[PDB]
Formats: C-alpha cells, sequence, structure tokens
C-alpha cells in the first residue's frame, strides 16, 4: 500500500519476516566506530529474509567501510556499485589524515533483479548537509527511479525519513503505522497483543 | 534543487555544479620543493622483475596498475594481489592505491590487508562533464575513481574534482601528488607503474613503458644516508659543511 508506513521496534529484536519481500533495502546503522549495534548484533540481522531479487543501499563511515562490506558479503549481496555523497552548504561549496567532504553508500546486489532501470543516474550525490545524520532525500528520488512503485524497507529509519512505497524501521519512529493488508495480517498473529520482545 | 534529477533531465553530472573547486601551503610547498630528491626512474616489467631489487625500503608508496576498466598489458587484480608490496615497504609506511570505480574497491582493500596495511583514507576522483554533457554489474552511471591510502606500523579533502579525460587518456589527476607530499611522510617515494610523463621530483618512478632510466641503487640510498635518513620531506635540508 503506497502510502507511507513504519514501525517503531528494536531492529535487533523484530521479527522481519512478516514484512515479506522487498525490491529495496536501505540500511544507515548505527555502526560500533544514541544507541549504536556491535559487530556481531550488525552480523546476526536477519537481512537474508527481506529480499529474493533485489538492491540493498548501506550507509558506511569510518571501519565500516570494511565492517560495511563484511556484511553485505555475510547477507548474501555482492556490492556492484558505491554512492558518494559530496556534502555541500546551500551556496554548492565543499563543507584524520584528510578533511572528509564526502560520505559513501555501498550498493549491494542479492539474486537477479528483473526490470529495474539501471544506469538512470550516476553515482555521485551533490546535496546540502542537514540535521546530524540526515541523509539527503536525493537518494529516494535514485531508488525511486531505479525500481518505481515497487515495494522498499528503510532499516534504522526516523521519522523524517518515512516515504511512499517505503516501511521504516526504528526505534525513535512513533508508534505502528500500516497499511498493506498482507502486513497487518501477519504482524497480528504474530504479535496479537502489539509487543514486539525478546 | 536536484541534482540528480538534472542529471537525468539533462545529462549534466551533479558534480558540474560544486563550486570554488591561510595560504602558508605555499611555504609548505617550497620546504617540500627543497627538500625533494632528483627525480629517478627504471624501466621495469614489473610482471617479471624482482622488485626487491627496489631499494631501500620506501615512506610512500603510489600505485597505478594499469585496469582494463581505464580502455573503453592490463593488469587485472590476480597479478596485482601477487606483487609482494609487503617486501618493499618500510615498517612505518604508506601506500596509496587506484583501484577504479568497480570490483577494485573490494580487491584493493583485499590487497592493503594482505601487504599489512590497514586503510585510512579513500580518495574519490569525481570526474565533471561540463565538456560533454556501462559495466553489466552497475547499477548507476560510473563517474569517479577510489584512490585507498593504506597505513602500516605506528589542509587537504578526499576528494578531487576534475573533468572527466578525453578518451584513452589513463593519467590520473597530478592533484593526487599533491596531497601525498602535504602528508609530509618521509623522502624515498617509489610510483609503480608511473610514465615518462608522470616522472616528478622527490620520486622514483619504475614502470613498464619508461622510455629510459637513470636508477641506481647506490646513488638513490645515498640521498638518505645520515644526516637525512629520518627527514619528513617538509623540513629544511641540513647544513653541510
Ligand atoms: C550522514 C549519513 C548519510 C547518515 C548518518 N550515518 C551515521 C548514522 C546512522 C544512524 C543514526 N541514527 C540516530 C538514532 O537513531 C537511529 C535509528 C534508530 N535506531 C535503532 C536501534 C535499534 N537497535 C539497537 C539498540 C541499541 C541501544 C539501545 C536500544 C536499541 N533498533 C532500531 N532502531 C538507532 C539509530 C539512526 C545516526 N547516524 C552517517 C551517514
Amino acid at each position: 500500500l503506497f502510502p507511507p508506513q513504519w514501525i517503531c521496534c528494536d531492529i535487533r529484536y523484530l521479527d522481519v519476516s512478516i514484512l515479506g519481500k522487498f525490491a529495496v533495502v536501505m540500511a544507515d546503522p548505527p555502526w560500533d566506530i544514541y544507541g549504536t549495534l556491535t559487530d556481531d548484533e550488525m552480523r546476526r540481522l536477519n537481512i537474508p529474509v527481506l529480499q529474493d531479487d533485489g538492491f540493498l543501499f548501506l550507509w558506511v563511515t569510518g571501519r565500516a567501510m570494511e565492517l560495511g562490506r563484511e556484511c553485505l558479503n555475510l547477507w548474501g549481496y555482492e556490492r556492484v556499485d558505491e554512492i558518494i555523497w559530496v556534502k555541500t552548504n546551500q551556496l554548492q561549496r565543499i563543507i584524520h589524515w584528510l578533511n572528509h567532504g564526502k560520505e559513501h553508500c555501498l550498493v549491494g546486489v542479492k539474486g537477479n533483479p528483473q526490470g529495474f532501470n539501471q544506469g538512470l543516474d550516476c553515482d555521485v550525490i551533490v546535496a546540502e548537509v542537514r540535521s546530524t545524520s540526515h541523509k539527503p532525500d536525493e537518494i529516494y528520488g535514485m531508488i525511486e527511479r531505479l525500481s518505481p512503485g515497487t515495494r522498499k524497507i528503510e532499516l534504522f529509519g526516523r521519522p523524517h525519513n518515512v516515504q511512499p512505497n517505503w516501511i521504516t524501521l526504528g526505534n525513535q519512529l512513533d508508534g505502528i503505522h500500516l497499511l498493506d493488508p498482507d502486513v497487518v495480517a501477519r504482524f497480528k498473529q504474530r504479535y496479537p497483543d502489539g509487543i514486539i520482545s525478546k | 534543487n536536484d541534482y540528480c534529477q538534472h542529471f537525468v533531465d539533462t545529462g549534466h553530472r551533479p558534480q558540474n555544479f560544486i563550486r570554488d573547486v591561510r595560504e602558508l601551503i605555499r611555504l609548505k610547498d617550497e620546504l617540500i620543493a627543497k627538500s625533494n630528491t632528483p627525480p629517478m626512474y627504471l624501466q621495469a616489467d614489473i610482471e617479471a622483475f624482482d622488485i626487491r631489487e627496489l631499494t631501500p625500503k620506501f615512506d610512500v608508496i603510489l600505485l597505478e596498475p594499469p585496469l582494463e576498466e581505464y580502455y573503453r598489458k592490463c593488469w587485472t587484480w590476480d597479478d596485482i594481489m601477487k606483487l609482494e608490496i609487503d617486501e618493499i615497504a618500510a615498517p612505518r609506511s604508506f601506500i596509496f592505491l587506484w583501484c577504479g570505480s568497480g570490483e577494485g574497491l573490494d580487491l584493493g582493500r583485499v590487497c592493503l590487508r594482505k601487504w599489512g596495511y590497514r586503510r585510512c583514507e579513500d580518495i574519490c576522483w569525481i570526474k565533471t562533464n561540463k565538456n560533454n554533457p556501462l559495466d553489466p554489474k552497475a547499477v548507476f552511471q560510473r563517474t569517479k575513481e577510489h584512490c585507498l591510502m593504506g597505513i602500516k606500523g605506528t589542509v587537504d579533502i578526499d576528494l578531487i574534482i576534475t573533468e572527466e579525460p578525453e578518451i584513452g587518456n589513463i593519467e590520473k589527476p597530478v592533484e593526487i601528488f599533491h596531497i601525498i607530499e602535504h602528508f609530509c611522510l618521509g623522502r624515498r617515494r617509489l610510483h609503480l607503474f608511473g610514465r615518462d610523463s608522470t616522472i616528478r621530483p622527490g620520486w622514483l618512478t619504475v614502470g613498464p613503458t619508461l622510455t629510459n632510466s637513470n636508477y641506481n641503487a647506490e646513488t638513490y640510498a645515498s640521498y638518505f644516508s645520515a644526516p637525512n635518513s629520518y627527514l619528513t620531506g617538509c623540513t629544511e635540508e641540513i647544513e653541510r659543511l
């Protein structure tokens, strides 16, 4: 169901098998480099159930450039692209050994996606920095042009991240808001009292 | 303004719209120039060459293997990974590996770890197309290349922005040398797979297409013998006599 949907939850503990399959997964994890996940908690995320054929977008910084590649492969993806976001101010000027002018987003593929519009966009985003850790909205447009109309899921999103065609998971979202009947049905049997524990 | 949408609409890459791309750096550039060794260079077929003949051990290695993706004798990541770079790197030393934009971003990291380095920066060469507005695995148009910085042992930004060079021009932006030299990492600097066109003061260049050589291991080592063994390349020369 087209309009934005979301689930406030601990992504470590949610049974994501209730959500079905997605053409695109995006994650902006709180890598251990407020609350973070240990390297083991990241490895153990049940990403493999979320897709059969499609793309994963994984934001990485620092040593998660390497840990993120490890998770990508462990979860069953091959890294096939790497987007960089060049961070500018409102006037298009770029904001340990080097100053950092960019953030990286790994692009992984699982299976054999068919019917995606590969090559419409290029792999550099130029866009203004906003609040701390706020990714640029351009990424949603690139993903929509890549795979228009399909179901997508964002991990570790915040309220400003909710978008049509997306289900957003994160622990600072406001409650549960589900509209897809297949998801509502599976959520109700799995969580009859609406509590997501253990 | 969504420059991704704009690129879809017009073909102008988003990096075409980045603008403007203390001083003090001019003096530092001058100290670098004063301490630079004479350019040294050696024609060598690196696939058949025993790189251990390259002495002494280097403070900085710039590695630019000719990848097939650059053309649209080429080196595969199989070939590159089998170079024994660890055999010529100083115990404390740095590497800058041009990795391209495809599987090299992964295989180049395997190489760094194989040779004993850890990656500390990822330097992106972003190519504009102001003048002229696909890999089967690619999801997006590839408009950049990565140069990975590795360290072993105990003013610039990680971006280089220039226009995409003409077809068949495989040269990398000379700005990479500026970044490397501004780190003040030491004076024994090796550029593997360099060319006549990349020869530079302060560097030893080794590669298959060089037309001339002047490398002599004893002469080269004499540039770093005492009292000059530990200079950073960013300090005044030490008074002789
Ligand atoms: C600049 C860019 C493009 C973007 C920023 N990236 C870095 C980055 C990424 C993320 C954040 N976030 C800020 C906060 O909230 C979020 C999302 C909700 N969230 C959890 C966590 C959880 N389980 C573990 C857990 C652990 C302890 C206690 C309880 C639960 N389960 C569900 N959601 C915690 C994280 C996001 C901030 N910066 C760089 C590149």
